[PDB]
This record gives C-alpha cells, structure tokens and sequence, in this order.
C-alpha cells in the first residue's frame, strides 16, 4: 500500500512527546532485558531500521507500560497509531537476526527514539527507502 | 415464510456424517450457507434439499433458506456443527475491516458448542489482547470486540481449549478506520491581499490521517512549494509556504487545494499589484 | 523551636508533586539496591517515621535523580527544602536499626510517599509528636 | 598605619618553632587573630609583641595590627602557617549563616600553602556537594561557595590530599536562610461588591510568602471575622486563603471588609467596600 505519504507521517510531535518520556523518566542504574537488532549483524542503515521498527512494536506493548491516561501513555498511544500507519511502507518476508540486551530504561528510550528519528530523516530525504528486500542483509546472521 | 425440516435450532453431528437440510414453501426456494465442499442441491418447484455424505468442519455454520419473489416473506435459518476433534474452528473471513466505535465481528465458527466455556481470543504469535478491549463471543457468529478502537487494527486468532492444549484458529485481520468526514480541512489566508511592486501566503490543510494531499496553484500552473509536515493534537498538517521578497507577473488567482481518498477540497484568494 | 507551624509545612501540592513523579514513571521490573528503615525491628509509627525521615534525604540525592529543569527535578528540589524546614520538627539522636531493600523504582517512590504523607496526618493531629526521644526505641534493633 | 616586622606576607613554620610579630605605630596598638594557645603579649606605649615557643596548627590564621587611637589609620596584617604534618585545616567556625544569593565562606585555614594544589570541599560521612555548587578556594580565608542557596544548608568539610589519603577538616554547619522580602503579599477580591439583600456573596481574603511562619485573618470593620483557612503549597510558595460565604447576605454584612496578614517582617492589610441595596 506504499504511498509518497510515508514522509509527513513521523512528525516533530511525535519526538516530542518521546523526549519529554525521556526527560521525566528517573536516572536509575537498574537494567531491564529486552530483545532488540544487532548492530554488529545489520551494519547496513536502511536493513537495520527495517528489522528495528518490527521488533519496537513489541518493546512499546510489554517494556514502555505507563499508568492510564497519564501524558506518558497518551504518547505511547500516539507512536503506536504512528507505527500502524508506519506499516505498509515497510515490505518484508521471513525472525531471528537479533541479540538479547540488559539496559538501562533511558537507554531503551534513546534507542526507540533513535529509530523513530532517522527513519523520520530518511523517508525525508526519499519517502520509498524502506521498500527493499532485505532478505539478503538477512541473510549473513 | 419458508420451513426447514428438521425442525430444530441447530444440529450437531461427526465428521462423516450426512446431513440433509430440506426446506419448502409456495414458490421457489433457495439456501444460502458457509461456502463448504461435498454439499448436493436438490431443487424443483416449491422444495430445496441440501446434502452431504461426508460432513466437514468447513460446513459448520448457519444455513439460512429464503423464497425469492416472495416479498418480505423473511427467512428460516438453521445451525449446523461438525464437531470435529482436531478442528475446532471454522474461520469464514481472514480479513474484517470496520470503522472506530463500531462492533467488529471476527468470524471464526465453533465446530462444538460445548467448548464456548474454554475458549477466548487472543494475537498472534501468542502475544495478549491490546488493553482495555471489550469483547464478547457467540457461538453461532464468534468474537466481537465492542467498540473497537483503530489501535486494536491487528491480527487475531481463536483460542479453543482442547485437552489440556490451546488450539488455535488461522489468523484474522482486523481493519478499523479512522472515520474521515470529508476532504482535507483547508485555511488559506490571507482571503484578501494587495501590494505595490513583500507578501506572503499560506496554504494548509490537516486531517486526522496522513495520506492526503494539498496544492497551491497560481491560476491553473500549480506552483512547487516545499511543504512543511508536523503532527499535534492527534492530528497531521501540511503547510505550504509562499514567499515573494513582489511585482506584476506574482499578482493573479492562488487556488489552495486538498485531495484524499474522500475527495477533492479548494478555497482562494486573489492578489493584486498596484 | 519546633514551630506551631510543623503542620502547614507539608502540603497537598507536595504530595501531588510526588504523585506525579510516581505516575510519570514507566512501568519496569527492574530492581534498583538502596537502605531504608526496617518495619519489623520498628513497628513504632511514630519512631519508624522518624528514622524513615533521615533516610528519605540520602535517598533523594542518589536515587532519584532527573534531568535538570524538569518538572520532576524541580519536584525533587521542593521536596528536599521541605525536608530541611522539617529537621526543626524532628529532634536529634546520635545509625543503623535498618535493612537492605531491593525493589523496583516505583515501590521506592511508594515508599518516599507515604514516608510524607503519614507525616503530614500525623503533624495534622498533633504538631509535636516527633519531639520525642527514640533511643529507647532505636535499642531494640 | 602601623608597622609589622617581618616586612613579609606570610610566614610558614613547623610545630614547635618560635614565632614573634611585632608591630608599631605612634601610640598604642593591638594585635587581633585566631583564638589560639601559647600565645605571649608584650605591649607598650607605641609597640605591640606576640610571640610563642610552641607554635601550633591552631595559631594558623591573619593576625592583623591596628592603632586604635588613629582614626582612619588603617591596619597592617600579616599570615601565619605552622605546617603540621598530621593537620592540614585550622577551623576558625564551625557555624556559618548566611542568606541566599550571599556568598558563604567556610573558614577552614589550610595550614601548608603547598597542600592547595589538591584541597576540596565535601560533605559529612563522605557525601558529595549538592549538584551545581559553585565555589572557590583561598589558603588565607577558606572556601567560598558563591550564591548560596537553601539547598546547600548542609554540614560540610575540608578534604586536603596528603601522602595519597585525604585528611578531613572537622565538620561546619552551613545556615542558608531564605530572604523573606517583607509582610505577605496579600490579594483580596472583589475590589467592589454591591448586592441586595437575599441574594450571595464571596469575599476571599489570601495571603503568601516563601515561609509558612506567617498570620493572616479577615476583619469586618475592626472585628475580626472566625473563618477556618484552607492552607497549601503551590508554585513554591506557601499560601493561607480565608473564604467568606454568604449565602443569605443582609444589612448587618455590609461594611469595611480588611484583609491583613503578618509575620516577623510586619503586618499588611487591604480592603474592599460591601454595600447592600
Ligand atoms: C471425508 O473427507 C475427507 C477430506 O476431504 C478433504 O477435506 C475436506 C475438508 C475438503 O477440503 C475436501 O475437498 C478434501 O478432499 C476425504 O478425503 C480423505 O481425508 C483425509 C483426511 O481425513 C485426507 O484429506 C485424504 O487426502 C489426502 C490428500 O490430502 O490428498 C491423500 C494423500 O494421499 C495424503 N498424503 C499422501 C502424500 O499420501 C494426504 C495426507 O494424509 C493429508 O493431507 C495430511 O494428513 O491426504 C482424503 O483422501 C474422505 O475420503 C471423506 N470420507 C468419506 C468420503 O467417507
Ligand atoms: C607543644 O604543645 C603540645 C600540645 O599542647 C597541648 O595541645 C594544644 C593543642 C593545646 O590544647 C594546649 O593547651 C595543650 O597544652 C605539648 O604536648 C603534647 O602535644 C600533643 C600534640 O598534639 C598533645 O597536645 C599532647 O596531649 C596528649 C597527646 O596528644 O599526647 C593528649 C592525649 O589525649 C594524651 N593521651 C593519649 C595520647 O592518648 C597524651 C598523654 O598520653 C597524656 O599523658 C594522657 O595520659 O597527651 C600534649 O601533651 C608539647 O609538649 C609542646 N611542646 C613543647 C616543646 O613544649
Ligand atoms: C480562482 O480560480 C478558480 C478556478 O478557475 C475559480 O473557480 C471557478 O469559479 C466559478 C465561479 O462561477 C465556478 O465555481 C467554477 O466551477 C464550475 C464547475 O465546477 O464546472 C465552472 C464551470 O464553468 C461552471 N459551469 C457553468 C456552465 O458556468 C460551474 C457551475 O457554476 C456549476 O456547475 C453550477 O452549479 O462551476 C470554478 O472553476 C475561482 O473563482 C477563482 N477565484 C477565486 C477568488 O476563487
Ligand atoms: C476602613 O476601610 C478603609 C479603606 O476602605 C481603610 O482605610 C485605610 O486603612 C489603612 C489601614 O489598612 C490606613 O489606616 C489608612 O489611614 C490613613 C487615613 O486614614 O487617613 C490614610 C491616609 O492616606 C493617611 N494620610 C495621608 C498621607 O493622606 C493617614 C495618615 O497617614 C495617618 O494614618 C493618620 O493618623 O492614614 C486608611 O486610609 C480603613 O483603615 C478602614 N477602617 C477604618 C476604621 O477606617
Ligand atoms: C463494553 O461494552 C459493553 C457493550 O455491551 C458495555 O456495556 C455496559 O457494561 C458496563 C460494565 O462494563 C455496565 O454494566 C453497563 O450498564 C453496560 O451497558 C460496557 O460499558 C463496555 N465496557 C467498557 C469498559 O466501556
Ligand atoms: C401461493 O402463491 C400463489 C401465487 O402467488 C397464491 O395465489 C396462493 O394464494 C399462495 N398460497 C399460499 C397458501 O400462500
Ligand atoms: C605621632 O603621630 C602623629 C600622627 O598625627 C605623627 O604625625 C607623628 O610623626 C608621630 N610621632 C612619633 C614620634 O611617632
Ligand atoms: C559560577 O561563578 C561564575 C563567576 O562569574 C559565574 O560566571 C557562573 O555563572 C557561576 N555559576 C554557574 C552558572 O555555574
């Protein structure tokens, strides 16, 4: 369903409301396991983002839990809407190709909104970026 | 009204068994059901037989017999279980799409009323249902989510509790749209403009979804206007900018107009050059 | 002296800052090490929240750090001089007569609230209960 | 202006060695410093000697010389360090007070100037400064920490590094208090009020300031009225609200309503006219 609207859609808004997530969470030295890209496997920029916005979907729903109707949760609700919409610019076929990591939560924050942002910069700069067929880069894991 | 015989609610039967649904009334009749393999059609004048000598799970579901040319006439209806031990759904849609704050019917069919008491509905690859989603379920029909919400557009499964073990169904997506009112909501200003040989003019359009499109044009030559793109208040907007740090040949009719899958909006203005 | 005005000096806005703080935070099962006074050798309501008191202080320093000029840093900062305008409430002794917690950022943040809070009902009914001496107390540990 | 021999600025000795400064002017003199032990005085008519046998850390500090019968004459002053190996800090107070946005100097002498190279200030039973303290070091005079806030009211010490470990200073209690401007700013509305008889009414009388140490109460004419105030903390201020409710106004309400509040700065008062048709 690609569209020339794949730019336009990750707003300035939306790192916004990720940053401000960020800022009021408290700085605490306390790890927390999750299952996210390896950087070493996916050197490859367009590949690994491709790989990355799946696995966000996942993190959002079980990690980035806030209490209901709390500005925090309001903007999860936001860039999880912004991720379906997200979908359908990203073509895939078939898991695997990934490392278990044991982070601080502002860490997990910065990646999240690291991949939001230069998805953001690249749709910018050519909106139909993320429609190759990684399963080639897929394959030296 | 037509009559179907047997006369029973619904009927529950093995894989292999035969089934034979026979329905009458004056005129001609006509049956309609769960597309399923091995079903005969006996038909005449005021009678309409359906048979089957290896009943499936795939023929599982309502069987629903009318009598065309009779005019609110209405309909009789009868429910047909294959209870099969290994394939406890049978699934008549992998694709639903509904808008927000409707009911959204996943039609995965229960081959065996007796298992309504275990059964629930989840994601794939095992993954919960999105917070706070109200559902209920239907034996003859399957799982509603009441009042669904865009962020509950995902792909679902029917969970049936069989010895012990979770069977599941094959997946269903569920769309739910955004209900789009109309075209791109349009502010271009300013309405009225006149200058001697700066300015500046604005054309926006917002809408809660992003695949819309919006144009300046001066006359009828559309002019190329690097669009800046924001998203607040749960809303998406893109505004093209026109700068003339002026003179005669910039003066004339700028038309600002927005397209969607709704349709297309305009709105103007005119400038003058003295 | 200990004031007339050791009540009035927590107020509810103090609580709400708190509150916020809590609420703010992301939902994680990471568990963070910190000391904190132990209910079992003080059941006292009154001496526990005179050790949970002092505690609080050390806490707020090293645990609850945020990023600056954010409205939860600010909160903190409130807070903490809300603390020293309470030392004239709480009267002088001498450590120890604690334990090790190992819980989760928002279990501590529970803990801080309702160190706070039971001090403000307290002060409320009377405003010189923490005037008294809890050596006595402080022995059975 | 009096004279001090040694012509020197400082002066650096070990525990135990002899130290005499002698000062002279025309007419009598006197010598002030550090509260300190062993001290001998030899005073005459134009002339003024300290002196000791056994110099020790805590005879480190300025010792200043004036002619107190010279008005305006000035004061000459000169420092001494006794470099004890075992004690690097001559703690002149352990009590500084002082208001916010002052500078506070926390007199820890150092009692070997070769020791700056490696000097610090920190907090009791190994704490750290409170984040974003500003402060400077003088050998003569201590730390500083510049614009003093309430915050920063701890118990601090001097760190000096000697032979790898870090020799404390004893503890010194550092008061910031708050500048409490004047009496609470009081805001009392309506300005104007005109009701019938019947009908409602609402006079709020309000009142806040940085501290809660402060009074504040409502007065019909000069007869204060009984209302139970609502109290909280917002926008880091405390505040102490009187809400007046009519409900059934009359005659006998109208009048001269004052709003004044007060505390150890003063009392201020504003008000406002009820009339009833
Ligand atoms: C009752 O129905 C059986 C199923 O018929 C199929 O399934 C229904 C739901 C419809 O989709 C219909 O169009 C299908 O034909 C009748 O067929 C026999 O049933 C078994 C399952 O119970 C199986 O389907 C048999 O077919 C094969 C097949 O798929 O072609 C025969 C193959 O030889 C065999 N594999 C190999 C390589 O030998 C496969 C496999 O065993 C399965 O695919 C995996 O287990 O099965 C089919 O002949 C059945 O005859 C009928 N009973 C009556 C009429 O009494
Ligand atoms: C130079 O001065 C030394 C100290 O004079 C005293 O200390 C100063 C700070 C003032 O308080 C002053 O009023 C005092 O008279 C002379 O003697 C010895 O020096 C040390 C150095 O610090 C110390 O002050 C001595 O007192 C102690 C000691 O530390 O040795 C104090 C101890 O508590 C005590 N017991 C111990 C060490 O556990 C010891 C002795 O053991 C006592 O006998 C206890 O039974 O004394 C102080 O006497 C020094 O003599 C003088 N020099 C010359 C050349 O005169
Ligand atoms: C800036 O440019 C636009 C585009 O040229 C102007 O719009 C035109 O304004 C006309 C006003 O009379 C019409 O609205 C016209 O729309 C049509 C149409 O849709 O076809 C034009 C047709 O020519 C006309 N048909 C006839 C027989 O006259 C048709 C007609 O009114 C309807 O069918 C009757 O219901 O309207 C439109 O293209 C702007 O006006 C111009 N200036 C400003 C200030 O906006
Ligand atoms: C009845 O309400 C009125 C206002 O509606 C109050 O008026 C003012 O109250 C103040 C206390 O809160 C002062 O008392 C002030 O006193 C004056 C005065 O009464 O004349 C103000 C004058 O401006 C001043 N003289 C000048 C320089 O013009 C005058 C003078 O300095 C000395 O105070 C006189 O001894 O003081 C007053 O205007 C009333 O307080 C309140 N109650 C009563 C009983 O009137
Ligand atoms: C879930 O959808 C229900 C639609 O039938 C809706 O029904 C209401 O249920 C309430 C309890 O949740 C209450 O008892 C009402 O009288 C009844 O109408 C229900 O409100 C929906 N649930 C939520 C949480 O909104
Ligand atoms: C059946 O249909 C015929 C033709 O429309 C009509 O004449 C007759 O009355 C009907 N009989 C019944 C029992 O409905
Ligand atoms: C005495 O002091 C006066 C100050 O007025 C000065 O002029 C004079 O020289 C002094 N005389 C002596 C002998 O010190
Ligand atoms: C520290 O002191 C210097 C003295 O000029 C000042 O410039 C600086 O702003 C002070 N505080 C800060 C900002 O750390």
């Amino acid at each position: 369903e690609v569209s020339e609207y794949c730019s336009h859609m990750i707003g300035s808004g939306h790192l916004q409301s990720l940053q401000r997530l960020i800022d009021s969470q408290m700085e605490t030295s306390c790890q927390i396991t999750f299952e996210f890209v390896d950087q070493e496997q996916l050197k490859d920029p367009v590949c690994y983002l491709k790989k990355a916005f799946l696995l966000v979907q996942d993190i959002m729903e079980d990690t980035m839990r806030f209490r209901d109707n709390t500005p925090n949760a309001i903007a999860i609700v936001q860039l999880q809407e912004l991720s379906l919409r997200l979908k359908s610019c990203f073509t895939k076929d078939y898991k695997a190709c990934v490392r278990t990591f044991y982070e601080t939560p502002l860490q997990l924050l910065e990646k999240v909104k690291n991949v939001f942002n230069e998805t953001k910069n690249l749709l910018d700069k050519d909106w139909n970026i993320f429609s190759k067929n990684c399963n080639n880069s897929f394959a030296e894991c | 009204i037509p009559v179907i015989e047997p006369s029973v609610p619904e009927l529950v039967v093995k894989p292999g068994a035969t089934v034979t649904l026979r329905c009458v009334g004056n005129g001609s009749v006509e049956w309609d059901g769960p597309p399923s393999p091995h079903w005969t059609l006996y038909s005449d004048g005021s009678s309409s037989i359906l048979s089957t000598n290896n009943a499936t799970f795939q023929n599982t579901g309502t069987y629903r017999c009318t009598e065309p040319g009779d005019p609110l006439g209405g309909s009789a209806a009868i429910h047909l279980y294959v209870k099969d031990p290994a394939r406890p759904w049978n699934v008549l849609a992998q694709e639903v799409v509904v808008f927000e704050d409707q009911d959204a019917l996943l039609p995965c069919l229960l081959t065996d009323p007796v298992l309504e008491a275990g059964v629930s509905l989840v994601r794939v690859r095992g993954r919960p249902l999105m917070r706070h989603t109200n559902y209920s379920f239907s034996p003859w029909h399957g799982f509603t989510i009441h009042r669904a919400k865009f962020i509950q557009s995902q792909d679902y499964q029917c969970s049936a509790l069989m010895g012990g073990r979770k069977v599941m169904s094959i997946s269903i997506r569920l769309k739910v749209q955004k209900v789009i009112p109309g075209p791109p909501a349009l502010t271009l200003v300013p309405a009225e403009l006149v200058r001697i040989r700066a300015a500046q003019i604005v054309c926006s359009a917002s809408s809660v979804d992003v695949n819309f499109d919006v144009f300046l044009q001066h006359q009828n030559t559309k002019l190329a206007i690097p669009q800046q793109s924001d998203f607040h208040n749960n809303r998406y907007q893109k505004v093209l900018t026109l700068n003339l740090d002026v003179d005669f040949q910039h003066a004339g009719n700028y038309s600002c107009v927005a397209s969607n899958v709704q349709g297309k909006h305009s709105t103007s203005m005119f400038f003058r050059v003295v």
